[PDB]
Order: C-alpha cells, then structure tokens, then sequence
C-alpha cells in the first residue's frame, strides 16, 4: 500500500527537489521527519522521523553534492544518494552499455530492501529526460531489468520533452528514438512535458518574465501531489494507480496521457478574479494551456479524466460536465460513447514557501488523450531524420557498439507508432 | 573514364557443423524468412505478419508477395562449396590479374558470421596437406604455383602479411623475438639513432595508391613452408566473446605481388604485376549480446568505428560528390585505390540467418544495395 | 575527476603562465599555495586541477617543459613560481633552434622519457583521469615538435582519454621568424590524427581585439594572453563549477564534432567592454549573445559571415533566467538563418553554469565551428607553395633527416582537411 520513486538524470533530480519539498510539505515535515498521523512515500523510524522511498541516480558527482550539503541533505539516507563516477556525456550508448553496467547492480540492490518492506506496492514512478544521456541509456536498462523482477507492477513515467522549436543540444532527437521504442516495449504508462508550453504559463498565467528551473518544474511538481498523493487521503470519489490499467489506455499500447493544471493565477490576480468549479473546468480545454505545443483542435479525445482538489461537489460538477459536451469544439471520437472517469477528493493544493501559484479554493489536474501529440511526435522525427541522412554525429554510438539499423528499427516502428495514433476515427 | 564498376557476390551461413543440427529443427530450412534463389539471384527475408496495435519492423508485405527483394548479382547458400565460391568469384578472375589486373578481397556483415572461414578457413581431411581444401587465401596459393608456372614463365612469388589492431599497422611476417619471451636489458639504454618512418607514403604517381614502409616480402618455391601465413594468422588477436567466441577481434591486410616476365612477340618483356589484397576483418560486435568487458570495450568500438568509417565511404562513392573523406581509417586509404578508383575489387557480404538478426543485417543489406554505383576504370602492367 | 596540464614552447609555456595566475585567483590561493578563499564552491571541486598535499598545500596538476633553460627559470624567478613543486621543470640544456625538425626529432628524443615518467608520477596517482590540455605553439619548434611527440606516445599509454590542445595559429600580419610555414605546417600531420580537439588561436585577430574593441594602446603578451586566459578557464566550468544544465568536456567534444576530423573550434569572452564603457553600457542576456555575430570577438583572423557556421556552443556565467537564455537564443537562431547548416536544426547547445568569476554579475563563453575557419589554412597552405620549390633554407633540415614524402603528403593532409568545410558550405 505505498509507492517509489525513480529519479534519472540532471533533469530527473531537480524535478523531486520541488517534489519532495512539497511531499515534506504535505506534512509539515521539517529535515527531521516531524509529522502526526499514512505510509505512502515514506518509512517511520525509531524516532519516528520519516524518510523517503524514493531512488536518486546521477552518473556525475554534481548534482547530488548540492541535495547531500545544501538544504534537505538530512531527510534523504545515504542508502538512497546513489551517486556515480563519470556522465556518460549525454549518450544513449555509454548511458545504456558501459556505465549503466558500473551501478546497476548498487542501485538494484536498494530496491530489494525497499520495494520488500512495501506492503502490497501500488506501484512505482521513473523520472527521467529524452535529451540527457543519464535518462535515455540507463532507462534503456533499468526499465527492462525492473521487469524481470517486478512484471506486475505499475510503472510510471514522468519524463521531460523536448520541443519543435527550442532545444538545448544537438543530439537530442538522436536520443530519443533510440530510447522510447524500447521505452514502450516495456514501460506502463508515460507522461510527457513541453518546456515550450511552459514557458506560456510563465508569460500568460504567471506574468513572470525571469523564471528558474524550479519554477519551471514547481508547476510540474504541483501536478504529482495531485495525481497520487491525495489518492491516499480520504474525499469523495478517490482514485487510484489500477483505475488507470484498462481504463485511461484502451489498448495494450496506446499509453499517452496529457498533463493540465486549471488555476495558475500570480497573486496580483487573485482579485481580479472569483474562482468556480465551472470556471476551472473551462481553463481544462484551451490549446494555449496544454504543455505541449500542441492544439487539441487538429486531433480527437479519445479520453479524459478529470481529477479535481478541494472543495468539489458534483451537481457542480455534473453541469459543467455536459456544458462542454454541449460547448463542444472539440471533434470528439466515434468510439468511445461518453467517457470522463471521475476524480473528488479533499485536499487543497498547499502553497509553496516562496512559491508561485495562489492559495485556493478548488484545483484541477486532467489527463485527457489526443491524435495531436503524434504531430508533436513526428515534429521532433523531422529534426531527427535529416541527421541521418548526412549519417552526422555517428562515431560516438558506433563506437560504443549501437548500430545503424537501431535507427532503422526504432524510427520506422516509431512511424508505425506515430501511424497507429491514426487508428482512431477509422473504422464507424 | 571507364565503366568497370563492381562485382556484387553473397553468400551465407548454413553447413557448419554446429548449425544445422538446431536451426532447421527450431525455426524453417536453409533460407527460412529469406528465400535462397539461385538464377537471378533474389532473396527476400520477412517477419510474421500481425494486427499489430504496435505494427512491427519489416510489416511491409501483403496477402502471398514478398517484399526487400534485394535481387542481385550472385547470391549463395550454405550448399556453394569453397571452389564453387572459387568458381564463380576467384577463379575467372585469377587468370584475368595475371595480366596486370588488381583485386581486393573484403567482407561485412554481422558479427561471428564467418568472415574468416571465407578468408582464411582451415583443412579437409587428409593425413598430409598438399594445400588442401580450406578459404580463399590457399587455394589461390594453390594456383600460384600451377598458373605461374604451366604458363611456363620467370616469376616472382611476392607478398606481405600486416596486422592492423586498433589503427596501426604491425608486421607478423618479422623476426618477432622481442614479442615472444626474450631477455630485454636490466636498464634502458639512450637512443643514439633517429626517428624511424613506417607506412607514411603516399605518392602522385596514379592515385589512391599508397606506399608503405617495410613491405617484408615473401618468397616460396612450393606450398611448403606457406604456413608462415598460418604463423602469421596466429599472432593475428582474437578473443572469446559470447555472440561469437570464434570470431576474430583484430583485423588484418594482406597483399599479394605477381612480378611474371616474358619477352613477348613484339621484341618487349611483359612486366605484368597483379594485386590481391586479401583483406579480412573483425565481426561487427554487438556488445550488449557478447558482453564485451573493459578492456574489451575499447578492443570493440574500434571495429564498428572502422567499420562505420568504412560505411563512412561508400554513401559518398553513390553520391558523386567532391572530396570523399578517405582521410579517417588508414583501412580507407588502403581501400581509396579502388573505391573509385581504377582496378578491380569484389565485395562479401556475409550475414545471419536468424529471425533475431533480420533488422540487424538491413544495414548490410542496404550497403550491399548501393554497392552498385561506384565507378573506375580497368587497366593491367606491362 | 582530474585534469592533467602540459606545456610547451616560448609561447605555451608563458601562455599558460599567466592561466595558473587566474586559476590561483580562482579560489582565493596564497602565491605559496595557501588557501584563503571564501566561497565554498572554490573549497568543493579543488581536485580538477590540484593535488593537495600535507601541510595543508596545493599542487598545480601540470607538467612544464622547455628546451631552453631561462624561459621557465623566468616563471620560477617571476612570481608565481614558488607555487609549483620543482620536481616538475622537465627540460634540457640545449637550443631547438626553433625546429619541429629537431624538437620533435633529436633533442626531444633525449627528454621524451624524462617527461613520460612525470606523467607516470601522476596520471596513476589521480583518481580518475579525465583531461590532458597542452598550451604550446605553433611557429617556434619547441610548441610544435616535442608536443606531437607527446601525444603519439600519451594516446598511446592514454587511448581511452580526451586530447584537446590550445595550440597559437601563426600570423601573416605579425611575425618574427621565417620558416613559420613549417612548423604549423608539419603539427597537422600528428594533430589531426591523434588529438580529439584542438582550438586555433591567432594573434591576427587578437592584436585586432585588444587595440579596437577594448580601447588599449599597446598590445604586450602578457595582454594579448591574458585575453586567451579567461578564455580557457570558461572551457570546463560546468565540469568544475555548480549549473543547472551542466555540460562536459565529453558532451562539448559530442555536440560539437559532427564527424571525427572537423574538430577545430574557436572561443569567445562575451562582456569584451572597455575601461571607459563600464559606466555607459547596461549589462544582459542579449548583451552577451551580441557578440556571437560579432566580427570583432572572434578571436580568430576569419570573418564569421564569411562562411556559414557548422556548430556553435554557448557556455553561460550568471544567475540567468532560461526563458530568456533560450529565447535570446532562439531569435539569434531565427535573426540569421542562413548562417547555419540546414540539416542540423538546433544549431546551438547550450551550457549554464551557476556563478560567474568575481568582480562581474554576467560572463559566458563562445565557442564556434563554422566554415569560414579554413581562412587560416589558406594563409598557410599558399605560403607553402613558395617554399618548396626553390627548396627555400631547406638546408637546415635536410641534415636532421625528414623526407619529400612527408613534405608531399602532410602538405595533401591540409587539402583533405580545408576541402570539406566548401562541402556543407555552400
Ligand atoms: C572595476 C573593476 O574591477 O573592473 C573589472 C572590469 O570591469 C573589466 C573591465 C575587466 C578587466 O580586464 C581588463 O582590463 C583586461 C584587459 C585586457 C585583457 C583582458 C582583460 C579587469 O582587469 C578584470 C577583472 O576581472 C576579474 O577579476 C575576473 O574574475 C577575471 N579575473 C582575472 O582575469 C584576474 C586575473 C588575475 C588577477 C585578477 C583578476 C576572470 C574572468 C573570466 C575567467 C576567469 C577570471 C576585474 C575585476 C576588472 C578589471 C580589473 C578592470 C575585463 O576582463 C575580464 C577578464 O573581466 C575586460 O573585459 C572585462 C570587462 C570587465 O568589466
Ligand atoms: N523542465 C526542465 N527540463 C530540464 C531541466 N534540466 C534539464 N532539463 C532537460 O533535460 C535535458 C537533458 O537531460 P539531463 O537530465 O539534464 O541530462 P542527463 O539525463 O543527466 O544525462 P546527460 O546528458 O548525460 O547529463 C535537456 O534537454 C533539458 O531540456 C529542468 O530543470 N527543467
Ligand atoms: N558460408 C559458410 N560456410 C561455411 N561455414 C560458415 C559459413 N558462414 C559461416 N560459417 C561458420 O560460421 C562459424 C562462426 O563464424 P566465425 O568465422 O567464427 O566469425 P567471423 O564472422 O569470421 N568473424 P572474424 O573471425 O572476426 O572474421 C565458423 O566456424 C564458420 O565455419
Ligand atoms: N601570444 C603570444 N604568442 C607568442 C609569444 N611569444 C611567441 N609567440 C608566438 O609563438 C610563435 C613562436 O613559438 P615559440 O613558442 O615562441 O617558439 P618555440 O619555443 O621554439 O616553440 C610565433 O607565432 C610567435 O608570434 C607570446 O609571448 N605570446
Ligand atoms: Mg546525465
Ligand atoms: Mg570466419
């Protein structure tokens, strides 16, 4: 009855620094483990001073040097601060074959003593990059080898995207591809984030002009206490993990959500407005809020799932509900009849210690599906497939022993993939 | 500015005394995706054919059609035999460079796919081997001493094994105490001498041409003391992985020197020099399937880097496109003489046969699918 | 973990005496080799560069080496001398001649061992090799010769490392010597083939920087190197210093080297303002990524719009906001879009470190690939084909004993090199 965290790569670290700063947030949780009345994310001590499950893996000393002195050195154990020799230097071969295979067996090795002192696991979530080499090889390992020895648990994917337009280095769709075909291979279910998008909410509902990494991720941090860590406490309609397996993904592989967050109000604006339960619904469907470049409008909803915080009743609800099914612009699909799978719970979001986003009343997150990612998929497969036909950036991989023909499997089955979004609105 | 190409020749695995016994009896007979022809050379592997949710590679086919007919010039199977090879690729060639003409032998394919058994191979059952049946190295020093001399002229036997492990360039032919256990000084001694300059030629004469340093010829009057060559293969580094414990780690360049003389009808000697440059390589190592180790890694990328270079060359011979880079593996400008440039030079591509292994010799299968467009011009010595 | 320094000619050797200079004031260091800084960033990743002894002392992790005696007895008797350990001054007493043809082949000979073991002192001593940078030249003998020497027997004992190598490209404009189209000329043949990466570092350009765009009169060597300090120590900050999209030597060498011989970069210092411009001139993101197009930074002698650009990255100093780094970046990407290559989309990568050197709030640093580098090579390529066929003073080296083949073919090894620029140029 708890749940693990997997946090891979520069990007992947820096995401739970937020987390588990809300996680400790969740429960006043000073850097001794000061909580009354839950066993989700955390083990109890003699003293009764909690402590994390969660997994830290960085193939350099850098990161980590900042969590192990800075602040919040102390909740996490040196059991759990996994650190490595040598980046792999953003490279899905050495990520994958010849550094994976130095720490692997250490970092295997804590699960056993982790994921055996969970009672009946729910499940468990990975972070990782596309364009990191620490998050495209070492998934390429990790996330076959957890499955021969966990193929029947959840396996959550929370993983930082790149977009069509600003990019950050050169390999990055030359990652990629190499890594999610076996990624979907195996993995359960993936989220994915677009820092293109993100950057609209800091113009257009921030109003912040200088963010930072944490600011950028804070927003993506918001996301998760919603998604899983009220799902312990007690609302109204509370959800969980397996009330995802054959419901949110009508096939055997077709697991791609899409993350929103409703009320995103910089505190200047927290007067020129009066918040609702319609209102926030109303922020759940428009294509400048996706956080992915991506316009819903060009694609369908196969799916959508309204998970809500706070304050929440549904005759409020319910008239919202059928608003957007009457207030549909939105081309929704022959095949599934009507389904929004329900999710009310009580607690409200807590405000970040100088944080960004405002106290409310009431909060949404949303996964919903589309046939407009696999623009966005193929947006990338156009940045990636003119490298190869210049055969350009090849010596790093070739001499770390991957082969071209993994470019003509991963792309062509990524096409396939890309092709079998199109499935949708075929047969009526 | 000449037409004289390429040869294109395929054959694959199959015969060896370990394979058939499981293969046939766990997946289909002797081209199970594949389809073995013989005429016109076609042959065309797939994949099971599913509604695939997730469609898989090589779901390009229809209702009883075959699809990657890679047809080509002369493909084989497990059941062409080492002179049936020679019947076809060698031998009509053999006593064409005798007059002046120029070969080169390599092969490319996936790792453990036999490159050596077609370069160097070894043996048939005989008590004494009077050059008995092996690869393709002994069987033309088989006919050196029949075709240089039935035809009855002055000769000269003249050829040099170089190693190549991990870009450089060593001899095995040498006097090779210092490799073996000898006794080196207590103390280092001052080098009273100057630098020394190994392979570091290249002229202007023709080009794509390049002269080395300290070519250690070999002169034999019989297939007698010819195991020189299997002395050399012996230094030649392998080791044992577990995709292929069999499969070579280094690679090596051989050549081969026809100086044969007669004074022809025209009142001339006939100064006619050929080249055979019996060339083999490593197996392309995919690592995560042998399990490469440390020191192993390095003795492993260098392979696929030389091999990449190599794939580095001919996209570039199809393209026509100015300044070819030859420039990376000293492979290349061993290999830039012919690849566009004049003589002749024949290519092997030996692959798998497993349903494992069909994505990974597509990359194969196209380089032998562009390795039509490479243009020379032929031309002998007088 | 570790970064392993050599040095090498009249120049190298002094260039990189006044790099230790700034890597000393880096982290708050005593001339002695005390530590008096605050910051604990300086007190965290010591280990790259030093090698900390008992006590409480500080070892520069370099190696100098010289064939003429004064030269580095000038950085003993000159301050900042007292830093190093003198266990370190490999060298000889004998003159080169300025000679690749005898540096790299006689009187090196006599000390290649003396430096290797020194090597041996500490490369197995470290405790996780990860950097051989050399600082030598390219027109005198001693910059030229010994150093190609040193890496064909360093990747030889090292070929699992990374080679970079500031090595000075010669100047048409300022000059002294007179067979300076040799011993460039002959560094190619062994820089190419064995070293990673190497920069090109003109004079030609940097006399241009000093005098114009910085307002200073007389350009001395400790000024026109003093440029090229700041320049190294911005080429491995992520690898030493805190930053939120950190980047290595390894992941530079990735990005940037898209095929295995055009591995020939170029740097930049982005706050290049004068003395009297500090207090008429307002300092930010793009005020930085201004000079990218700008002619006058490029501290080698080319023209930047010359040609187009293959690669370029960008290696950031200050509390930034991404936004605006990416953004800023992005325009630069989208203000010229004919200056790039077209199958390489994101043109640029990237890199932030999270503080700058002290004394600033802004810094970063250029580094560029573009087409229009080769510039340099024609210069030196054309005033080899004056040399050769008088033969012109051949009679200096003829009698050491290198040949008219290595004068063939090094001289075909630039034609190989310079020709694929033209290729995804134009
Ligand atoms: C009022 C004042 O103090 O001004 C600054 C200063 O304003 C300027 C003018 C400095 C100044 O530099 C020069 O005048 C200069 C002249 C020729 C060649 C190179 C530099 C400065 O010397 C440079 C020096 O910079 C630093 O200390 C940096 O940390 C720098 N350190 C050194 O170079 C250094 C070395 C030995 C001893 C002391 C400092 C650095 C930069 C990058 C990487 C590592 C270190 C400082 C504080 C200044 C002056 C004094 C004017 C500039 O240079 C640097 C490297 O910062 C010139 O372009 C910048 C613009 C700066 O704003
Ligand atoms: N949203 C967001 N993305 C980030 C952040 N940091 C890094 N990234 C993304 O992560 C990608 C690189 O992945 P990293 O995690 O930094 O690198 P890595 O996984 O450690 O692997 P290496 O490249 O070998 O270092 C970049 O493309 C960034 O866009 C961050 O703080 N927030
Ligand atoms: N067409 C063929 N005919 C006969 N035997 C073959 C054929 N193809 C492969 N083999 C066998 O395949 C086995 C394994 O191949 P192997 O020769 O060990 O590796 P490799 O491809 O030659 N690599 P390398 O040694 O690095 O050049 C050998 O024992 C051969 O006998
Ligand atoms: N920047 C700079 N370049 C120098 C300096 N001294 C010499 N050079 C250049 O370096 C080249 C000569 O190499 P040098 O190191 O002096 O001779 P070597 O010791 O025989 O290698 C010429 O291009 C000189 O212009 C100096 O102090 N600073
Ligand atoms: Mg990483
Ligand atoms: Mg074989």
């Amino acid at each position: 009855r708890e749940c693990i965290s997997i946090h891979v790569g520069q990007a992947g670290v820096q995401i739970g620094n937020a987390c588990w700063e809300l996680y400790c947030l969740e429960h006043g949780i000073q850097p001794d483990g000061q909580m009354p009345s839950f066993n989700t994310f955390f083990s109890e001590t003699g003293a009764g001073k909690h402590v994390p499950r969660a997994v830290f893996v960085d193939l350099e000393p850098t990161v980590i040097d900042e969590v192990r002195t800075g602040t919040y050195r102390q909740l996490f154990h040196p059991e759990q601060l996994i650190t490595g020799k040598e980046d792999a230097a953003n490279n899905y071969a050495r990520g994958h074959y010849t550094i994976g295979k130095e720490i692997i067996d250490l970092v295997l090795d804590r699960i056993r003593k982790l994921a055996d002192q969970c009672t009946g696991l729910q499940g468990f979530s990975v972070f990782h990059s596309f364009g990191g080499g620490t998050g495209s090889g070492f998934t390429s390992l990790l996330m076959e080898r957890l499955s021969v020895d966990y193929g029947k648990k959840s396996k959550l994917e929370f993983s930082i995207y790149p977009a069509p337009q600003v990019s950050t280095a050169v390999v990055e769709p030359y990652n990629s591809i190499l890594t999610t075909h076996t990624t979907l291979e195996h993995s359960d279910c993936a989220f994915m984030v677009d820092n293109e998008a993100i950057y609209d909410i800091c113009r257009r509902n921030l109003d912040i002009e200088r963010p930072t990494y944490t600011n950028l991720n804070r927003l993506i941090g918001q996301i998760v206490s919603s998604i899983t860590a009220s799902l312990r406490f007690d609302g109204a309609l509370n959800v969980d993990l397996t009330e995802f397996q054959t419901n949110l993904v009508p096939y055997p592989r077709g697991h791609f959500p899409l993350a929103t967050y409703a009320p995103v109000i910089s505190a200047e604006k927290a007067y020129h407005e009066q918040l609702s339960v319609a209102e926030i619904t109303n922020a759940c469907f428009e294509p400048a809020n996706q956080m992915v470049k991506c316009d819903p409008r060009h694609g369908k909803y196969m799916a959508c799932c309204l998970l809500y915080r706070g304050d929440v009743v549904p005759k409020d609800v319910n008239a919202a509900i059928a608003t957007i099914k009457t207030k549909r612009t939105i081309q929704f699909v022959d095949w599934c009849p009507t389904g929004f799978k329900v999710g009310i719970n009580y607690e409200p979001p807590t405000v970040v210690p100088g944080g960004d986003l405002a106290k409310v009343q009431r909060a949404v997150c949303m996964l919903s599906n589309t046939t407009a990612i696999a623009e966005a998929w193929a947006r990338l497969d156009h940045k990636f497939d003119l490298m190869y036909a210049k055969r350009a950036f090849v010596h790093w991989y070739v001499g770390e022993g991957m082969e071209e023909g993994e470019f003509s499997e991963a792309r062509e089955d990524m096409a396939a993939l890309e092709k079998d979004y199109e499935e949708v609105g075929v047969d009526s | 500015m000449g037409e004289s190409n390429i040869q294109v020749v395929v054959r694959v695995r199959g015969q060896a005394p370990n394979e058939p016994k499981r293969t046939a009896p766990g997946i289909l007979t002797t081209s199970g995706p594949r389809c073995q022809q013989i005429d016109v050379a076609i042959e065309a592997p797939q994949v099971s054919s599913s509604s695939a949710i997730a469609s898989t590679s090589n779901l390009v086919q229809e209702s009883a059609t075959r699809q990657k007919s890679y047809h080509f010039d002369q493909v084989f199977g497990p059941e062409a035999d080492q002179g049936m090879v020679y019947q076809d690729v060698v031998g009509p060639i053999l006593e064409e460079v005798m007059s002046g003409y120029n070969c080169t032998i390599f092969a490319y394919g996936q790792t453990g796919t036999g490159k050596t058994h077609t370069m160097e191979g070894d043996l048939t059952s005989q008590m004494g081997t009077y050059s008995s049946e092996a690869g393709i190295i002994p069987r033309s020093l088989y006919r050196l001493f029949h075709t240089l001399e039935l035809s009855k002229e002055d000769y000269s036997v003249k050829a040099t094994f170089i190693e190549l492990y991990n870009e450089e360039l060593r001899d095995l032919l040498s006097i090779d105490s210092s490799t073996s256990s000898a006794e080196p000084s207590s103390s280092a001694t001052a080098t009273k001498e100057p630098q020394h300059a190994l392979r570091m030629y290249d002229d202007a004469r023709g080009k794509g041409v390049v002269i080395q340093g300290l070519e250690e010829v070999a002169l034999k009057d019989a297939a007698h003391g010819l195991s020189v060559l299997r002395r050399g293969s012996q230094k030649r580094q392998i080791a044992a992985t577990n995709c292929n414990e069999q499969s070579s780690r280094s690679h090596s360049v051989f050549t081969m020197t026809v100086f044969i003389k007669d004074k022809g009808s025209r009142g001339e000697d006939v100064l006619k020099i050929g080249k055979l440059n019996l060339v083999d390589l490593a197996g392309s190592e995919n690592i995560g399937r042998s399990g490469a180790e440390n020191k192993r890694a390095r003795e492993a990328g260098m392979i696929n880097q030389s091999l990449l270079t190599l794939g580095r060359v001919i996209n570039a011979l199809v393209e026509k496109n100015s300044h070819i880079p030859y420039r990376e593996s000293k492979l290349t400008r061993l290999l830039q003489e012919s690849l566009g440039g004049r003589t002749k030079t024949c290519i092997i591509a030996t692959v798998s046969q497993e349903r494992a292994n069909i994505e990974e010799t597509l990359s194969t299968l196209d380089y032998a699918l562009r390795a039509k467009s490479i243009k020379n011009r032929p031309e002998l010595n007088t | 973990r570790e970064i392993v320094h050599i040095q090498a000619g009249q120049c190298g050797n002094q260039i990189g005496a006044k790099f230790w200079e700034v890597i000393s004031d880096e982290h708050g260091i005593d001339p002695t080799g005390s530590y008096h800084g605050d910051s604990d960033l300086q007190l965290e990743r010591i280990n790259v560069y030093y090698n900390e002894a008992a006590g409480n002392k500080y070892v520069p992790r370099a190696i100098l080496v010289d064939l003429e005696p004064g030269t580095m007895d000038s950085v003993r008797s000159g301050p900042f001398g007292q830093i190093f350990r003198p266990d370190n001054f490999v060298f000889g007493q004998s003159g080169a001649g300025n000679n690749w043809a005898k540096g790299h082949y006689t009187e090196g000979a006599e000390l290649v061992d003396s430096v290797l073991d020194v090597v041996r002192k500490e490369s197995e001593s470290c405790d996780c090799l990860q950097g051989f940078q050399l600082t030598h030249s390219l027109g005198g003998g001693t910059g030229s010769g010994m150093g190609t020497l040193l890496i064909s027997k360093i990747r030889e004992e090292y070929p699992d490392r990374i080679m970079n190598t500031f090595s000075v490209v010669p100047s048409p404009k300022v000059s002294d010597t007179v067979v300076e189209p040799y011993n460039a000329t002959l560094s190619v043949h062994q820089l190419v083939e064995n070293t990673d990466e190497t920069y090109c570092i003109d004079n030609e350009a940097l006399y241009d920087i000093c005098f114009r765009t910085l307002k200073l009169t007389t350009p001395t060597y400790g000024d026109l190197n003093h440029l090229v300090s700041a320049t190294m120590s911005g080429v491995t900050t992520c690898l030493r210093f805190p930053g939120q999209l950190n980047a290595d030597l390894r992941k530079l060498a990735v990005n940037m080297v898209p095929f295995p011989r055009l591995h020939f970069f170029m740097p930049g210092f982005a706050p290049l303002t004068s003395r009297g411009s500090q207090q008429y001139r307002a300092l930010t993101v793009p005020e930085l990524t201004q000079q990218m197009f700008d002619a006058k930074n490029m501290m080698a002698a080319c023209d930047p719009r010359h040609g187009r650009y293959l690669t370029v990255a960008a290696v950031f100093r200050g509390r930034m906001s991404m936004k605006e780094v990416d953004e800023q970046m992005l325009n630069v990407q989208n203000k010229n879009s004919s200056y790039f290559v077209e199958w390489i989309p994101n043109n640029v990568k990237t890199a932030v470190c999270d503080i700058p050197p002290r004394g600033l709030k802004m810094s970063a640093t250029f580094i560029g690939n573009s087409t229009a580098i080769q510039e340099l090579f024609k210069r030196i390529s054309e005033q080899f084909t004056a040399m050769f066929r008088r033969k012109a003073f051949l009679h200096w080296y003829t009698g050491e004993g290198m040949d008219e083949m290595e004068f063939t073919e090094a001289e075909s090894n630039m034609n190989d090199l310079v020709s694929e620029y033209q290729q995804y140029q134009d």
